[PDB]
DNA sequence: TCATAATGGAGCACCAGATTCTACCAAAAGTGTATTTGGTAACTGCTCCATCAAAAGGCAGGTTCAGCTGAATTCAGCTGAACCTGCCTTTTGTTGGAGCAGTTTCTAAATACACTTTTGGAAGAACAGGCAGAGA
DNA sequence: TCTCTGCCTGTTCTTCCAAAAGTGTATTTAGAAACTGCTCCAACAAAAGGCAGGTTCAGCTGAATTCAGCTGAACCTGCCTTTTGATGGAGCAGTTACCAAATACACTTTTGGTAGAATCTGGTGCTCCATTATGA
């Protein structure tokens, strides 16, 4: 029992991008399963990528290889932005 | 209740009609309504035969929406909704 | 003692950073996860969301609709270039299609 | 009696099915279709509501998908009909058909 | 010992279904490739089943369904009944 | 100490057993692997592999040679519908395409 | 002096390429338009003999496959000719246009 | 070194043919040159582009068959015989 | 559907580049313990799926009936094919220089692995705000 | 493609429990430096075979016309679906008490990889066919 979804993080997203719109749980549910499938593109990517080069360790350049592999131009350039603003938000901690 | 036979038919040729038109098609052929039949046919064996080998490995005799995500995910036809 | 704060809110995410973590440990990916791995990937993660979301509700106030519905996330992910490509073998249930006819079809 | 010409009302079924979203097979038909194929890989077997649910999507979204193959088939063909040939042909280059 | 490769068990299965043909190197390189794509593919498809089920072991099990799901047809029937076999006579020993 | 005795040879097969454990403990593909998984894969890559040499081999004695090369692999995988099926996204170097003029083509 | 018919040195070259296998591109040039449109990671690349070898396979590959694709569309227009258009519908249907 | 010298058109008429002629064609259009030009170079594009991320994650300034393998496969055209 | 070219297949001889086939050796697979945990094996709740029954009401099925589209036939010009020169660009064989991809110590980040401690998130229930259902 | 109703459902407050956070240590892993040998790149040259261009011209493509087939559009009917409402039980999920079985650790031996040499198969010239393609 208690199952975990993504619901409370992209409502919370959806309170900054549209302060004023909700969100049908049908909707919600296929938002759980864009982000539980994209989760599982980038991991397997990086994965894939920290065995090509013989390594132990999933890190953020795995990740950022992989957003690049897997997210298409403007999509893959604002996602590397936003993955680096925020480790170094996070290592400045 | 009797086991189930030709049922394929009761894709009926006005829901053909709709399928086609929502894909844009203004005009059909007589022969497409078996055609189509055929074709749908095929693709449920093909996703209901992943889903009941996944029920299977599972060792339930029930059928349930993430064993068809699954089929379908395993031949790229994902599906958003109904869990994941 | 330091009271403990969410990685999330150390790299100003709304993403979870530990159930990030934890999944990305826990899916069989390496026999190890750095740190900064799971907030790249929750930011990448929230980026997208946000992404999509603002696409869909674009789509739900033209509809004049306040309240975001599968319809809308089909029509923002397939009049997006990007989204449309990154979620191109997707089916998206109670989406419909876009509204598209060919020109050759309407009326001679 | 008023008579609409040809492809008038197919161009007005065209947009209404194209702007609407829910399931253009009957459920219960469907249903039939599915249990009769499942008791070919095993026998006495049960479904969730939410399988057929899913299966009638995937379904109808894949022969929605491929009427839009068939119908730019049609139209290469310099035709507004779509023929079994067009099907065939869109199931080949789509890798479906060998 | 620096890389590894199926060159000598391909040369052996060779070896009995055609006692009297060879295989040229690129012919071993491609088959090589083959049997790395297909364990990969069935390995893949096995941890995904052990996912699914919360399990936490790869069995024959895991295996064997991802033969059924992965290989078409004959092919997949051909292969379980060798599976099962080699298998049983493992275990008999 | 008994004298060791190969677990492919416990199973009777020509490709390792060992091996294909290791391989598999080594993929990350789960946290633990069963004693049957390894011998069970090597037993379906082997049935894999004989199939395809059969098939190869036979091509190759069409040909007239007694070697096969990657054009014979080819022949095998395409001519044949189940491996077709299995190999139908695989592109094999060096070995070309199966003969196959559409019979419009040809001469009236 | 003796000519063939059109079509007749067509099929004789359809029979000899598909009975061969040897790639059908220049090597020098085809190399010079990997190095060239390796414009990501500007700049200062290089590249295996391999790594070109692999890139031709696949992509003389991808071209033979489209170029099947484009015929059963030309086909399928009653030509014999295979136009722009022909391969626009091949990479359409295998989804490669968007 | 760096190129650029407009050697799309190095991919000739006669090759174009020839992979035609391997692919069953029997009457090509003149159109048809610069279209298959423009197909390969946006196939090379994209299989590069992935090849070359490969190379820069290995910090690496050789791109490698293996690179060029896992681009392919990655976008869905794995390749047997350069070390896969 | 009779003879002349042009092509592709098919014998032979001669290599020469690749396979086989050996030897060493080191990496890795068996052997055998302890040992710990994951995974059956009963044994229940409890949900959910499967039959039934039965009213509307919508949808599908079968008939016209006519318009329009697909299919054919013809015709003409266009464009692609086949061929022959003359060029040029590739391919191959050499150096050589340089870069860079792997291999070895060593160290020091960084990750994993244990507790207790708090916090966040997942069940539930209560409530009002979308929005589907109808009014031309 | 038009306002106001009434229900569905989204939002939002309480528990509490699972999990994420902080220390505190231990230890593999990976980065750094160095060093070597392996390609990679880059010129020079030189045959020769692809290629580019120009010329005929034959066949294909596209346009126009006709016309028959067929298939949309509309209208009756019949039917079947769908939406409640029961209810029977089938099976799925959760909780224990094991225990088989997989991991982990030395230790040994073997097996598979890497050189190295020999043969020998496939390619490659020459040559002799046997098909096919093409007009009187």
């Amino acid at each position: 029992t208690r199952k975990e979804s993504y619901s409370i993080y992209i409502y919370k997203v959806l309170k900054q991008v549209h302060p004023d719109t909700g969100i049908s749980s049908k909707a919600m549910s296929i938002m759980n399963s864009f982000v539980t499938d994209i989760f599982e593109r980038i991991a397997s990517e990086a994965s894939r990528l920290a065995h090509y080069s013989k390594r132990s360790t999933i890190s953020s350049r795995e990740i950022q290889t992989a957003v690049r592999l897997l997210l298409p131009g403007e999509l893959a350039k604002h996602a590397v932005s936003e993955g680096t603003k925020a480790v170094t938000k996070y290592t400045s901690s | 209740r009797k086991v189930l036979r030709d049922n394929i038919q009761g894709i009926t040729k006005p829901a053909i009609r709709r399928l086609a038109r929502r894909g844009g098609v203004k005009r059909i052929s007589g022969l497409i309504y078996e055609e189509t039949r055929g074709v749908l046919k095929v693709f449920l064996e093909n996703v209901i035969r992943d889903a009941v080998t996944y029920t299977e490995h599972a060792k339930r005799k029930t059928v349930t929406a993430m064993d068809v995500v699954y089929a379908l995910k395993r031949q790229g036809r994902t599906l958003y909704g109904f869990g994941g | 003692r330091a009271k403990a704060k969410t990685r999330s809110s150390r790299a100003g995410l709304q993403f979870p950073v530990g159930r990030v973590h934890r999944l990305l440990r826990k899916g069989n990916y390496s026999e190890r996860v750095g740190a900064g791995a799971p907030v790249y990937l929750a930011a990448v993660l929230e980026y997208l969301t946000a992404e999509i979301l603002e696409l869909a509700g674009n789509a739900a106030r033209d509809n004049k609709k306040t309240r975001i519905i599968p319809r809308h996330l089909q029509l923002a992910i397939r009049n997006d270039e990007e989204l449309n490509k990154l979620l191109g073998r997707v089916t998206i249930a109670q989406g419909g299609v876009l509204p598209n006819i060919q020109a050759v079809l309407l009326p001679k | 009696p008023h008579r609409y010409r040809p492809g008038t009302v197919a161009l007005r079924e065209i947009r209404r099915y194209q702007k609407s979203t829910e399931l253009l097979i009957r459920k219960l038909p469907f249903q039939r279709l599915v249990r009769e194929i499942a008791q070919d890989f095993k026998t006495d077997l049960r479904f969730q509501s939410s399988a057929v649910m899913a299966l009638q999507e995937a379904c109808e979204a894949y022969l929605v998908g491929l009427f839009e193959d068939t119908n730019l088939c049609a139209i290469h063909a310099k035709r507004v009909t779509i023929m079994p040939k067009d099907i065939q042909l869109a199931r080949r280059i789509r890798g479906e058909r060998a």
